[PDB]
Formats: structure tokens, C-alpha cells, sequence
């Protein structure tokens, strides 16, 4: 198209920004590139969510320092696919949303899981298994909120008419 | 984009697509050597990259912080169960540890001795062949090339909205975590806007100026394969054949 | 050359979201500077979209060099149109300004060689060869504006639109940027069409048309114009100084000439009246 | 008032990636005062004018705002109410907007020095008005509105805050020719009234000549100069070396002066040429 494929170059710009940032205390502190992902697998996903997920865990994984896996990539790819099925196309909903999320959480943490526990680093599997299910089960509740309001805020919702 | 890319004359230091290659072909390596000898190897060539890339102190150290996480769980963990520990368990740590820092290592290399520009003109030509399979790789050029050049401006403009809303009360990073949280609203409900607008205002221009299709147009960014192109790959394989002996 | 006639736009419901234009009708001739002024939310900023393909009109008619604008054909005038836009923060594309200033030659299937020295040929026209390495946000503004023109230069258009392009520049900027939009008239014969509220810029104009509430309601010489005296604020424009003057030496009894003066003419006027 | 003391700002501490942007300043600005900043993009305005809200602290120097001092080692803590005292409109300030409607965006700033809720929306209501926009506009959205409309909306909602010193960094940039004379006529409005004080940032040498009590000329971090406009823009050739010039007026009345006419003062607003000019004529 091409509003279409500048504001999704421009949402690219805006979750490698996001992705320089953490809310928190010690060394337990999330970042939100999350909500970018939902963004435009609700605009415009599942065909173009995955591609785009694709490249911003790529280019910018490598842009920060971190060890390129092929695995994680896909473990983006799958985020911004869940989400554009439950997301795409479908009235937000608190279960949509929540459901979404819930299936990204347990792939957040299984699939993402294994990814180290391969070949990356000996790690242990079904011991890091507790500490990531520990964690990525509190983060969960505040990143469904998160998705649900800025999805249903009047700031989105007047930008989604104006590609519409 | 994360003061990364520092500049090192000195530094063979070029060919970028071939270090992206290079950079995801040396993770295979490392599990392919299973031996004890293969690791001389693995850490020969490692340290002649290292080495020869001009790239000094704690730089590679200050990869290592966010990943000490692990480093310690995992090396910790495989000392006690294999609570007592075997004289062979205290060897594998000499494998995981030197393997964490391999991994590492090697990846911080490839960030500090590439500029993102050139990384990003580096991957295009490396998906090029995806377009068999009917990937848009040039209109994903394209979108990449967009998301870089706005990525410095949109952090320009965060810190302008940051400092204009700290001038009329708000307090980023003060007296709580939900606070803390509602407080990045009027920054980032701006943000958002700037941006679509931005992007409108860009897109419209794009088309003034001749547009259309990702397809269907030239490359003024060129990329030179030379000289080093072709032997920092046989050092490389070299390297690799030694891993199968 | 392009011709207008009979133009309306409105834009969503029910009369306003971008200002309406209505039975605008008006031509220009191959070298014109003309000038269209207006007051805050008069379609000015709208007519320069038109005769684009921007902004999709069901009535009236845009020509542009023969070429009638319209869908499946906005792209044969788009192409001899450069178009510099208001708000230069913008508009880029290109981490460096050899890649933008590239980016019109690339979409033309320009391939090669012959956009290496036609962009160091462009920005040697704008004074930007220093620059060709930079990023767009390490630089001014009135010089973004710059490498939004060599790109235009490089594709080398009949006619080039300012849609209110010196409006966001400091003082330098503006008068900067004239003065090669001028340099360039002088070699490349160009038609301008420029959209505006800077004097300068209308002063060095051919014609003024005047777009009040969504109509062309003047058209005239700047000379002319000017004569509209502090009306000419509210109609889009500042006041030359020798107006400022007049309306302050009539604020203190003294009726000064009614036709335009300039500095050079108003200085006799005064010294012959004072002598 | 505000009085800088020998201050000078360099950027990231004792790490020499560093840059000073401003070296030993020191001026007085009094009360009702209206400061014109004045010089080169970089020549240390923006750095000034954060240090008035403290959004910097002095890396050396004091500075004293009415009850408020800042040093180097003043406290961020300590410091909140001086951004009440002192109101800070942006370049641009429309970018700043974000609550669902206008009523709620201008009422936030004193929400957030404490202040009750019903009470921040009242004073919303009365900041609507003296920003020039009927009532009509406060329960739209922000985003429903002209960037003029918001620019209005916006500057409100620092005035909102009811500031004593009232800083605007390029307060009309981007507007036209009569959008930037409403504007700066209703500044001109609430210093007259209100009493308040304004620091202004221009490139706009007119308006200094206009409304401004006092100049300062910043080059390069350093600031040379400190007087009435007339002071400031006495020597044409100085001014020109170092990135600026005089009024329009002020050019005009040379050519006056090539032919003979002589004037008292130099005149730098075309009201006061059309005064002197005006007087002679009353000889002739």
C-alpha cells in the first residue's frame, strides 16, 4: 500500500524504542515492545505481523548486543501470529485479549524456554521451567491491561479510523 | 541507535553481509565441537577475531552483565547435581562457562563492529532469495530503512514530550510502580500521535516524489564485496574443517 | 503550464475536515512565480494538494501540461511536479541525504552510474555537496528543506509547488531558501507555484491570486496587493515596512501616498515632503 | 526576580564526552519584567532557559528565582514547586496534549501540584477564555482541533498553572501572519495585566523591538550584552557579527539619515520613527 507500510515502518521505529526501556527495581523490570506487536497484528496482521516481528526481533536483537537464534525469531513470529487471530479483524474483548495473552505467556515461556535450553547454553530445562513460569505469570495480568487499554484507548481508535 | 558502531580505522572491519553469515553460521560450530582439542580451535579463531578487531577492555565484559542471569544459575547449578559434586562436573563448568562467554563474545562483535545502516543493508541482500517464495523483501527494505531513520527522531521527540510534562507537574520514575506506570501516558499517548502523523506526512511526500511499488526500482546503497569478503571465511572454514578432525 | 478550472473539494461530513474549495478557476503560464495567499483555513493548502494526485476532487478539472490530472495518469503529473512541503522535520526517507536526494532517481528506474553525479550535480545546486553524508536529524531545517529540493532537482520537473515551505524556518532558513529557489529561475527556467504567508516570498512573485472563504476572490500584481494596508494580515500576509510606516504616520495625522512605495520610493517621498 | 550568578552549564559531568553551553552568565531580570533571549541556534538559549525550571541544575554559579535557589547541589526533590512558579511553553508546545478531552489536558498541571478535581476543571474553564476559545471547545478532544486551536489549548494549560515567571521559547512559530500578532499581543496582554514576568526566545528581531523591557544576547554559550533594545541594537555592524541585525525600522531610518533627517533616539519600531518623523513634520 503505502500509509499502511509507513506507519507499520514507523511502529518498527517506535518498538525499538520501547525495547530500550524497562519499568521496575532491581533486575526484574519488563518492557512493553508487546504492545507494539498486538498494534499491528490488530491493524494489520497475521501475514504482515509475522513478517514485521521477524524483522524487529532481528535487527534488533543485533542492534543491541545479544546472540542471534533463529528460534527466537520464531518465538516472535508466534506472538504476533496469536495475536492476530484472536486480535484481527474482531471487536476488542476482555477474553479476546486475555486469551491472546494466555497463549503467548505459556509460548513466552515454553517455547522461549527450550530456546536457551538448547544448544544456546546448557541451561536446565525443567528447572529454569519454574523461574520463567514464576515471572512470566505476574507480568501477565499487567500486560493484559495494558493491550486492553491501549487497544480501547480514543488516541488508537482515532489513528484506526484514519487508515480505515 | 545505542552509541554501538564505534569507529576503529585499524580494524579489518568490512564486508558486513559476511559477518551476519558469519555471525549466525558460528553458533553451529559451537555444538558441532564436542570434543576437547576442537575447543583450541574454537577459541583460536575467537580470539584472532577478537584480537584482530581492534576492539578493547571491558566492552566485551559489559556484554556479559545482562546475561550473568544464567551464567551464574547455570554453572552453580550443574557444580551440585551431577548436593555433590563430581571432579568431571567441576570440568563441565570449563565447557559452559567458556561456552557462555563464546557465545557472547561473539555476538557483542558483530553489534560493535557494524553500523546498523550497514547491518540493515547487509540483511536485504541475505533475504533476497525469499522473494522465491514470495516474501515482500524489498518493500520490507523498505519498511526497515523507514523504522531506522525515524528511530533517533522519535527518541528526540520522547525526551521533548518527557521534559514538557515534567515542566507541568509529573514525575517519571517516582513514588510507586502503578503511578510510576500511569505516569507514562502523557508520554506516550503523544508519541503515538506524533508518530501516525509523522508517518502520514512522510508517506504523502513519498508519493510526491515518484512512488508506487517496493518493486520495480533501483538501489543507490551498493555493496562492495573485496578482498577480505573471501578469506575471512576460509579462516573461517579452515577453522571449521579442523572442527570435523 | 497549468490550467484550473471550475475546482470544488469537501472532504467527510457535513461541510469540514480539510477546507473546502469552490468554483476555483485560474491558469499559469511556463515561468510564472505565482504566488496563492490566504487567510487561516481558506483552501490555499488545499489547491496545493490538487494539482497533485493528493486529494481525490469529483468537480472540476486539474491540466498539467496537456496531461488532464487524473487517476491512472496523477503519476505522468506527478512527474513533472516537485512538490516541497510545509514542516521539514519530515518528508525525508533516507538515513543519509545522498540516499534521499537518490530516492526520486530510484523510483524512475534510474539505476547506476548516472545517479552518482546527477545527485552531486543536484546538490551542488542547493550548496549541499558538505552535507551528502549526514543524517537527516543532525541538520537545521532550512537545509532539510535544501535536500528536499536537490530531490526534485534531480528529477528536474516543469514545475515545482511550495506549499507553505519557508512557514516553520528561522529568519536564515527562509531567506536562504528563496534565494536559490530564485538562483534556480534564473538557469533551469521553472514555472513556481508557491502557497504562502511570507511577504518576501509573495513580493518576489509574478502574480498574487487571493483565496478568501474557499474562493478565488483577488488576483493582482504584489505591487498592488501590498496596497491592501493592515488588511493584509488578516488576508494571509505581514505588511512590508514602508505599510507599517504609512499606517502609523495616518495613526498621527499624516496621509502618505496610496499606491505602494518602495523603501527606496518612500525615503524620496519622505525627504522631498521634509526637505 | 530572577538573578543568574556566575552561572555555566556543561553537559555530562567530568567525562570528556563534554560540552559547555554555557560559560560564567550572570544577569538580572527584574519584577514585571520581559526578557528577550536572543542569538544563534546553540548559542546557549534553550540551556538558559532550562536552567529556569530547573529541568537542568547549574554545574557551577546560582541561580535565584524569587524565594526559590538553585546551586549545583540543589535537590530535584526539593524543587517541585519552582515549576509552578515558573510556566515553560515549549516550540510546539501541541505535542504535549493527550488527555480525552480539553477540559481534562489544561486542568492536568494543577492536578498534578496537588489541587482538587472539580477545582482544576473550574480554573480550566476560566484558562479556556483568557486563551481566546468559547466553551464549545472543552468537552472536544484535543486531537479534534487546528494545530493553532491546540496550540491555544495547550499554552492554557501552563497558564493553568498560574505562573509568576512565564518562559516561551519561540511562542508563534509556524503560525501566521495574524495568528503570530494575536499571540503575542495576549502575552503583552497578561504581563500588563497579571503582572506577570516574561523570558522570551525569538529570532523574530520585530517583536524584540516591540515588547521587550530588556535583551540578552547569547553567543556561542557566552552572553555579550545586557540592555534596553536600544542598547542591543545601538551598534548594527556588531550585532550583524555575531549572527543578527537590527529591527526593520531601524534600517530604514539610516537611509532617512543619508538624506539628512536626524533623530533623537535611534528608531526601532515604525510607530516611533512615525513619531519623530512626525514632529519634524510639524515644522517643515
Amino acid at each position: 500500500d503505502t500509509l499502511s507500510m509507513v506507519t507499520m515502518g514507523v511502529l518498527m521505529a517506535l518498538q525499538l524504542v520501547i525495547s530500550r526501556f524497562s519499568v521496575g527495581n532491581n533486575f526484574i523490570k519488563v518492557s512493553f515492545t508487546f504492545l507494539i506487536v498486538a498494534l499491528i497484528a490488530k491493524w494489520f496482521g497475521p501475514w504482515w505481523g509475522m513478517l514485521t516481528a521477524a524483522v524487529v526481533d532481528v535487527i534488533g536483537t543485533l542492534m543491541t548486543g545479544g546472540p542471534f537464534f533463529i528460534g527466537f525469531t520464531v518465538s516472535a513470529v508466534l506472538g504476533s501470529l496469536i495475536y492476530a487471530v484472536f486480535l484481527y479483524r474482531q471487536p476488542v474483548s476482555w477474553w479476546r485479549v486475555i486469551g491472546a495473552s494466555v497463549l503467548i505467556a505459556l509460548l513466552v515461556n515454553t517455547l522461549l524456554n527450550t530456546l536457551w535450553v538448547t544448544i544456546m547454553y546448557q541451561t536446565p530445562f525443567w528447572s529454569l521451567l519454574p523461574v520463567r513460569a514464576l515471572k512470566e505469570l505476574i507480568v501477565t495480568p499487567v500486560q493484559i491491561v495494558l493491550v486492553y487499554l491501549l487497544l480501547k484507548s480514543q488516541v488508537i481508535q482515532m489513528i484506526q479510523a484514519r487508515l480505515n | 541507535f545505542g552509541r554501538y558502531l564505534p569507529l576503529d580505522s585499524v580494524v579489518h572491519r568490512l564486508d558486513p553481509r559476511a559477518k551476519l553469515m558469519l555471525s549466525f553460521c558460528y553458533i553451529i560450530v559451537v555444538f558441532l565441537a564436542n570434543n576437547i582439542w576442537s575447543y583450541a580451535i574454537l577459541i583460536a579463531f575467537t580470539v584472532g577475531a577478537i584480537l584482530s578487531s581492534k576492539i578493547s577492555l571491558g566492552f566485551f565484559l559489559k556484554g556479559i552483565r545482562p546475561l550473568l542471569w544464567l551464567i551464574v544459575f547455570t554453572v552453580v547449578l550443574q557444580l551440585l547435581f551431577s548436593i555433590n559434586v563430581t571432579q568431571d562436573g567441576l570440568i563441565n563448568a570449563g565447557y559452559i562457562f567458556v561456552r557462555f562467554l563464546l557465545i557472547i563474545m561473539m555476538s557483542t562483535l558483530l553489534t560493535l563492529s557494524t553500523q546498523p545502516l550497514d547491518i540493515a543493508t547487509g540483511l536485504a541482500s541475505l533475504m533476497k532469495p525469499l522473494r522465491w517464495v514470495k516474501v515482500p523483501v524489498d518493500t520490507l527494505a523498505m519498511m526497515l530503512s523507514i523504522a531506522l531513520r525515524f528511530v533517533p527522531t522519535l527518541m528526540d521527540e520522547a525526551t521533548k514530550i518527557m521534559n514538557a510534562q515534567r515542566a507541568r507537574g509529573v514525575d517519571f520514575g517516582e513514588g510507586g510502580l502503578f503511578k510510576q506506570a500511569k505516569s507514562l501516558i502523557p508520554l506516550m499517548v503523544p508519541l503515538f500521535m506524533s508518530a501516525f502523523n509523522r508517518a502520514e506526512d512522510l508517506s504523502t511526500a513519498m508519493e510526491a516524489r515518484g512512488y508506487q511499488d517496493s518493486e520495480h526500482r533501483s538501489q543507490y546503497r551498493i555493496l562492495t564485496w573485496q578482498r577480505r569478503d573471501t578469506v575471512t571465511w576460509l579462516l573461517f572454514l579452515l577453522g571449521f574443517v579442523a572442527i570435523l578432525i | 503550464e497549468n490550467i484550473i478550472s471550475v475546482d470544488h473539494l469537501t472532504y467527510q461530513y457535513d461541510e469540514n475536515q480539510a477546507p473546502a474549495l469552490t468554483d476555483v478557476s485560474f491558469t499559469v503560464h511556463a515561468g510564472e512565480w505565482l504566488a496563492i495567499v490566504g487567510h487561516n483555513g481558506s483552501g490555499k493548502s488545499t489547491l496545493a494538494k490538487s494539482l497533485d494526485g493528493l486529494l481525490p476532487f469529483t468537480q472540476g478539472s486539474v491540466t498539467v501540461g496537456g496531461i488532464t490530472l487524473t487517476p491512472e495518469t496523477v503519476w505522468q503529473v506527478r512527474e513533472q511536479i516537485g512538490m516541497i512541503f510545509q514542516n521539514p522535520d519530515n518528508q525525508f526517507v533516507g538515513a543519509t541525504v545522498e540516499d534521499d536526494v537518490a530516492f526520486g532517481l530510484e523510483n524512475r528506474q534510474i539505476s547506476r552510474d548516472e545517479m552518482v553525479p546527477r545527485v552531486q550535480a543536484a546538490l551542488a545546486q542547493v550548496g549541499m555537496t558538505s552535507f551528502a553524508q549526514r543524517e537527516p536529524s543532525s541538520l537545521s531545517g532550512g537545509q532539510k528543506q535544501r535536500v528536499a529540493l536537490a530531490g526534485i532537482v534531480a528529477i528536474a520537473p516543469k514545475i515545482l509547488i511550495l506549499d507553505e515551505a519557508t512557514s516553520m524556518l528561522d529568519p536564515q532558513g527562509r531567506i536562504e531558501m528563496l534565494a536559490i529557489v530564485r538562483q534556480l529561475r534564473q538557469q533551469q527556467n521553472l514555472t513556481v507555484i508557491s502557497i504562502t504567508h511570507d511577504i518576501d516570498e509573495a513580493a518576489s512573485a509574478d502574480r498574487v491570486l487571493v483565496i478568501d472563504d474557499g474562493r478565488l476572490v483577488d488576483e493582482a500584481v504584489p505591487s498592488q496587493i501590498f496596497e491592501r494596508g493592515t488588511q493584509l494580515v488578516e488576508m494571509g500576509l505581514d505588511l512590508p515596512f514602508t505599510e507599517k510606516l504609512k499606517a502609523a504616520l495616518r495613526q498621527r495625522g499624516i496621509t502618505p501616498p496610496t499606491t505602494y512605495q518602495t523603501a527606496a520610493e518612500m525615503e524620496e517621498w519622505l525627504w522631498q515632503s521634509l526637505s | 526576580a530572577i538573578a543568574f550568578e556566575h552561572v555555566t552549564y556543561t553537559y555530562q559531568a567530568g567525562t570528556p564526552m563534554a560540552h559547555t553551553a554555557l560559560t560564567d552568565v550572570s544577569l538580572t531580570v527584574p519584577d514585571r519584567g520581559y526578557l528577550a533571549i536572543i542569538g544563534h541556534t546553540g548559542s546557549g538559549k534553550s540551556t538558559l532557559i532550562q536552567q529556569l525550571n530547573a529541568l537542568l541544575k547549574p554545574t557551577s554559579g546560582t541561580i535565584k528565582i524569587d524565594e526559590f535557589t538553585i546551586t549545583p547541589e540543589t535537590t530535584n526533590a526539593a524543587l517541585k514547586p519552582l515549576r509552578q512558579h515558573v510556566g515553560m511553553v515549549f516550540q510546539f508546545p501541541e505535542n504535549q496534549l493527550f488527555e480525552e478531552t480539553v477540559r481534562q489536558d489544561i486542568a492536568f498541571g494543577p492536578k498534578n501540584f496537588g489541587m482538587a478535581d472539580a477545582d482544576a476543571l473550574a480554573l480550566a474553564d476560566e484558562m479556556l477564555t483568557t486563551v481566546g476559545l468559547d466553551q464549545s471547545y472543552a468537552e472536544r478532544s484535543p486531537f479534534e482541533l487546528s494545530g493553532g486551536q491546540m496550540r491555544r489549548v495547550a499554552i492554557a494549560g501552563v497558564l493553568a498553572m498560574q505562573p509568576k515567571v512565564l518562559v516561551l521559547d519561540e511562542p508563534t512559530a509556524g503560525l501566521d501572519p495574524q495568528g503570530r500578532q494575536e499571540m503575542m499581543r495576549l502575552f503583552a496582554r497578561l504581563h500588563q495585566e497579571q503582572g506577570l514576568t516574561i523570558v522570551l526566545v525569538t529570532h523574530q528581531m520585530e517583536d524584540v523591538a516591540q515588547y521587550a523591557e530588556q535583551v540578552a544576547v547569547m553567543h556561542e554559550g557566552r552572553l555579550m550584552k545586557f540592555g534596553t533594545p536600544a542598547d542591543v541594537f545601538s551598534n548594527r555592524e556588531w550585532l550583524q557579527d555575531h549572527q543578527l541585525d537590527v529591527p526593520q525600522a531601524a534600517q530604514f531610518a539610516r537611509r532617512l539619515r543619508d538624506r539628512g533627517l536626524t533623530f533623537p533616539k535611534q528608531p526601532l519600531t515604525a510607530d516611533q520613527l512615525a513619531d519623530y518623523l512626525a514632529q519634524q513634520w510639524a515644522q517643515r
